[PDB]
């Protein structure tokens, strides 16, 4: 059977006071016609459907319009819950979606269920795993929660394997978490910020497919081809190019995985990041000097040098008058702000000489002055110690 | 300075006698908890009990004397607040009771009686409001002014530490790190100068001041570093920065503009709440030798944030759930009741006018 | 065809920190089995479904569970928006409710549609009219203005329904949610149109076969005409509303005209009482429940007309109500007292200095000598200075 | 005292030539409007533009002078606020300005170059900060300390009139009704008595006691109007004047057998509701001396939960049939659909600046 696997839509996301409604509408239309054409039998969204817990009105308009236009196909939508999605909002409309060939799961502990294909035959089973809350599964700490997620996954794969009987039914699993060796971005919020850092790929149970998504860039974990991310179908935080936006059309063969076709999503609103000094910024602005693009590409100017003190935004706007581009940001860069730490525990155990050392570091000390003033200090402590 | 328990009785719309304990099973695990209820249910009462038992005062009612006890519940005979607090491994408890005359629901307000015991050896330490106030001021280090600056941000006044005058901030940073030796070292150089020429000019050492101002500036720089670590998740636009002045003072850096710096009294209401919450959470995580701020309670500022900013700030609030500090947040917003697992729920009883807590906290 | 008519559910209402979830659950179960038994084809909720604009989680649970259990009967729910319901919350889920034999009309300006009967035949035509805001019907712009606006709106929609009826005689059922001139008003009714047009004359209504109205929480007939009828709330939403007159209206139509309006009552599951008078009258009325075993306790309130309020009254009422299965809600003083406390505008810019002097003398108990000696000493000395 | 229009330039984060006029089409009809935007959009900036242009101040920024002009927009060389306000039938136009050194985004601040004129004559009434301040204090009647408790309730300080000290409340009631002749009467009885029946009843030293009675009557009318408003917003409380010589109101708790307690023991949301009711009653008061027409709220609606916010917003629709230009400010998503006439404030792409509408730019 054929599923489409996609994740991390982030509907109703606020992107520097810009609405992404046109891009989500184009993508949902495209997904409807692609699901018609390629003869798919299910669609799986693995978490982060909505961006906030109280999404706007047009976000719920988009999602309801997509689900109601899915009804004219014979398909079957499966919706998971990410770390952004509110639990009770999805649980309120749990069973009223079940009358529309659509199943949602937000809490932890749903029994794994079979799926129909487009002719009512039981095609595959899946164990739906949403984003597990650290209060939901448990009753040092990192191995505790790691083993908790591990035995949870083992338990649900055991129940799905028992449900399959002795029939040609593949196991699909879901997830919304981060794993080892993950191309993390800035749209990705951090889960288990006190407990975990990643998840080992070998802790997953073996299955015919493991559809995850938390990281918004498509990649494969380790070398296991049956375990894939999908990432967002749109750019979310300027770190993602307009080419790596894929939806995985997965097709199975007689109980085992056959193919994972990475069909790509066309771009409606392009983005562009601009780094360096101002002359290199102008040289990168040169590549739009003539082209007529009707949706203006959103820029993110990042200054690397010390030109931050000058009247930047007036100069950049005076540059970008003529060419049809649109600017969203002017900043000193992250790579500049990476190494601005340059430090620092406390002054509790820190000695007065080290306070005195930090006093001298602002001065112009010489080897006399780091031994004439320093000897006068170090004595006069122990004239009073 | 941490809060272990809290016992109150007829303090406000909370009738009866109640006791919550932060060393019991729901609070020792998570640390971050919430106090949730409808409008007018009695949520601020559980913080006014702490302020009353410690500093004989609440941020609304400036005195509770022989005259003018506007606190006690209508048609009740008496009230008492009692807190238990630990400083440096020592578990003291404070006490504050007041009775009307002859147990009558209307009578003469009598004289309040106070204890301030030690509770390890079981001895008492004070019996008057003066002795109790000066003993707790020298015991915890926190006066009532510094208490509302640091450990308890009351309703509508979350910006008490961010928008303070320089001398109150100087007193609080002087209390966090005992810097008398930094004045003592910079006292004798005034006579050791009278080479000591360049040193007494560089290390300003007249009456033990300029070196101590340098130590305060270093403590503020560490605190501002911790505050920016917290603030990079809550509101990514601003950054705190200890500005260059002879009086220690912070200001905000607007990263969304070029890098333009401006003072803290130009922020918004919601932005000022976020910056003050970040600063208070930094002041909790700071370590020192003199005094430690473990417990932290804050009233509602969350109404000033809109939906998406509230989502971002409340998602960034779960980082303290893997700690051992007891941050206790208070709001009524419908987003907060599901995002936080451990809750104290305050229920009004049938519109009689009184209210009650959950059934575990009854003293029976 | 047989439709059901009900209104003013007020789901998720907060009633003195008590939830009405058990009563609404029992009523929705009862309405399911009753609409199944009597072979109803369309239920009409004529307004105020949800109490607030952001209802709780269990209210949306109740309403979604009711709509999803409706599908086994083959009925066709119609839901309107009262003066409490948020427009955008219904307008989001309109298109997804349309796939469940459920039409949800909240905005103003929907085309009148055709109901199916239970076998797909085009039974009736209805005019869905929700609570009209004073902005989506009026131009940029008083009382006659708003009255004529509502009147021509009703006439326009009735004209379009009469046109859509055509050759076949089908009943047109107009809807609505507003207050009229013969209105047994109550306390749960928030007052709509508070600046202008505090009532609506019944003769302005167009001549439809049935006009299903809301906003008044007691069953009532407006202006003598049978086909115009409130249906009222199915549960007591305040204390002044009596617990017996709680009807759903099964309306059976015949051959294009109205035949039967049957008022079938909702069984009580949570009784409530009102206790007025002096304290001994409260004790005498409390002697009623002195022996009866009653498993859901009767939520009664106390109104005290005399001056026994100022003592420890909640002590007395509580000590009385220990032994009874009662669970008193509130002990307020009196409404009728606070009716008479308004025996007092008349600002001091109008009120003369002698009138301010007159209000001073009224606080004293002065006699006719002092009301003439002190008055004449005052009333000359205004001009001797000014 | 009625705000007619408001024109500002590069004030806090607006960076333009914005002008709203409350005598144009969308404001004269409804009266009640709202200012809606996200967090940090610029909502309070339009609200302190009027207090800057009138009183050279801001609830946050105390001094705005040649030293420390903390509000004017970064990378901008100038700022100006200018309000039009009418009083007793005739119009006036206050104005305020600032420039940097040489029209450059950095430089030295200058003298603010302030003025105040009367419309329909062009006559310049004042040119210095002192003369303009005393001229507007005698023209409108109310100075800054009464403006931030009667006509404009700033963010976080909505309880400035409910929880005031008795002398500020006494000054505001002295300004609403002129009780000068009420003092002349019972100053005479201090000398006309040589009878003491009058000089015991209205017996004053310098006319003060009869003025205290007139203040008590004006406050009792105001408290009656406030309870008329308050019976819809929050039905639990009522206001009443205390039995004391100092003018103090306090709250009757109708739920707890009409037990009486002061106003500084209410809650946050309840105190907002009571202060909103009192400020709305102050607008419906009528006198021959400096009536309050306009009214601007700032915040408080976040302190109310949902099931109280709906009742308060439904009670706020009672003024669309009025001529008062009460304007409200909030960010709460329940308010953007309840109120039809809105001023929307938008952030332009996260550059840091903002803009509000297309019909409000001057160019
Ligand atoms: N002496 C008293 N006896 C009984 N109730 C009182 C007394 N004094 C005040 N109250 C009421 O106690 C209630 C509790 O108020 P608070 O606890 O401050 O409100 P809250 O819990 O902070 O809710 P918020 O802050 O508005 S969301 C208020 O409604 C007061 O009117
Ligand atoms: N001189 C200035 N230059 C640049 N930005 C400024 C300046 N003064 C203020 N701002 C910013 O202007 C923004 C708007 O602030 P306000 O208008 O006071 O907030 P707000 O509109 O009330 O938001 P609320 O109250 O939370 S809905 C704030 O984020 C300030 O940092
Ligand atoms: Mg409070
Ligand atoms: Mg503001
Ligand atoms: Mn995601
Ligand atoms: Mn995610
Ligand atoms: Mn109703
Ligand atoms: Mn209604």
């Amino acid at each position: 059977m054929r599923i489409l696997h996609t994740s991390d839509w982030h509907l109703g996301q606020n992107f520097y006071s810009k609405s992404r409604e046109a891009e989500h509408q184009a993508f949902l239309d495209w997904l409807l016609e692609t699901a018609q054409t390629h003869q798919v039998d299910a669609i799986i969204v693995a978490g982060d459907v909505f961006d906030t817990g109280s999404p706007p009105s047009y976000a719920r308009t988009l999602y309801n319009r997509f689900v109601v236009n899915l009804q004219q196909t014979g398909c079957h939508l499966v919706v998971l819950a990410g770390n952004h999605d509110s639990v009770a909002t999805l649980n309120e409309s749990r069973d009223i979606m079940a009358f529309l060939n659509t199943t949602v799961v937000a809490s932890a502990g749903h029994a794994p269920q079979i799926l129909p294909r487009r002719d009512g035959t039981p095609g595959a089973v899946l164990c739906p795993i949403p984003f597990l809350r650290p209060r939901d599964i448990i009753t040092e700490k990192q191995q505790h929660l790691l083993a908790a997620i591990t035995d949870y996954y083992q338990q649900h794969y055991a129940d799905a394997c028992k449900l399959r009987g002795d029939q040609p039914l593949p196991i699909i699993a879901t997830g919304h978490l981060t794993t080892v060796g993950a191309s993390k971005s800035d749209a990705v919020r951090d889960i288990y910020i006190g407990t975990l850092d990643a998840f080992p790929a070998q802790n997953f149970p073996p299955a015919d497919y493991i559809a995850l998504g938390h990281i918004h860039r498509a990649q494969i974990i380790g070398g296991m081809e049956h375990v894939r991310y999908c990432g967002s179908p749109i750019p979310l935080s300027f770190d993602e190019c307009g080419k790596s936006k894929y939806v995985h059309l997965v097709t199975f063969s007689n109980g085992k995985l056959e193919s994972v076709e990475n069909l790509n999503v066309p771009v409606t609103q392009p983005m562009a990041v601009l780094k360096g000094d101002l002359a290199s910024i102008t040289a990168q602005l040169e590549q739009w000097r003539d082209v007529s693009q009707e949706p203006p590409v959103w820029l993110d100017i990042e200054i690397t040098t010390d030109e931050y003190l000058h009247d930047i935004q007036r100069k950049i706007q005076a540059l970008t008058e003529s060419l049809p581009v649109e600017v969203l940001l002017v900043r000193r860069s992250r790579e500049q702000r990476e190494r601005v730490l340059a430090s620092r525990e406390t002054l509790s155990e820190l000695s007065v000489e080290e306070v005195f050392n930090r006093r001298l570091a602002l001065e112009e000390l010489d080897e006399s002055q780091q031994q004439r003033l320093q000897h006068l200090f170090t004595t006069t402590l122990h004239t009073l110690a | 300075m941490k809060i272990l328990s809290l016992r109150l009785k007829n303090l406000n719309s909370l009738k009866g006698e109640w006791k919550i304990d932060f060393t019991r099973e729901p609070f020792a695990s998570n640390g971050l908890f919430a106090i949730t209820g409808p409008t007018g249910a009695g949520k601020t009462t559980l913080l006014d009990a702490i302020c009353l038992a410690l500093y004989h005062e609440t941020p609304r009612l400036s005195n509770v004397s022989q005259s003018q006890n506007d606190l006690m519940t209508r048609d009740t005979a008496e009230c008492l607040a009692e807190v238990e607090f630990e400083v440096k491994g020592e578990a003291y408890r404070a006490f504050w009771s007041q009775n009307r005359a002859r147990n009558q629901p209307d009578g003469n307000l009598q004289v309040p009686r106070v204890e301030l015991a030690r509770c390890a050896d079981g001895k008492i330490l004070a019996d008057k409001v003066k002795d109790k106030l000066e003993l707790t001021a020298t015991l915890t280090g926190l006066d009532y002014g510094r208490f509302t600056r640091s450990m308890l941000l009351s309703q509508g006044q979350f910006a008490a530490f961010l928008n303070a005058k320089p001398k109150e901030r100087a007193e609080l940073l002087e209390e966090l790190t005992g810097t008398e030796i930094y004045g003592q070292i910079s006292a004798m150089v005034f006579e050791q100068h009278k080479d000591w020429g360049y040193l007494n000019s560089l290390i300003g050492s007249k009456e033990g001041d300029k070196f101590r101002k340098f130590a305060q500036g270093l403590t503020l720089d560490n605190l501002v570093h911790l505050a920016n670590q917290q603030l990079t998740r809550l509101h990514g636009r601003y950054l705190l920065q200890r500005k260059a002045s002879e009086a220690l003072e912070v200001e905000v850096v607007d990263t969304w503009q070029a890098d333009a710096v401006r003072d803290t009294r130009t922020l918004s209401g919601g932005e000022s709440f976020l910056v003050s919450l970040a600063l208070a959470l930094a002041l909790s995580d700071l370590v020192s030798h003199k005094t430690r701020i473990d417990s932290l309670f804050l009233d509602e500022g969350f109404g000033t944030l809109d939906s998406e900013t509230l989502d971002t700030a409340l998602d960034a609030l779960d980082a303290l759930n893997a700690s051992g500090k007891t941050i206790g947040v208070i709001s009524h917003v419908e987003a907060m009741k599901e995002r936080i697992p451990v809750q104290i729920k305050v229920k009004k009883i049938n519109g009689l006018g009184y209210s009650k807590l959950e059934s575990t906290f009854a003293v029976k």
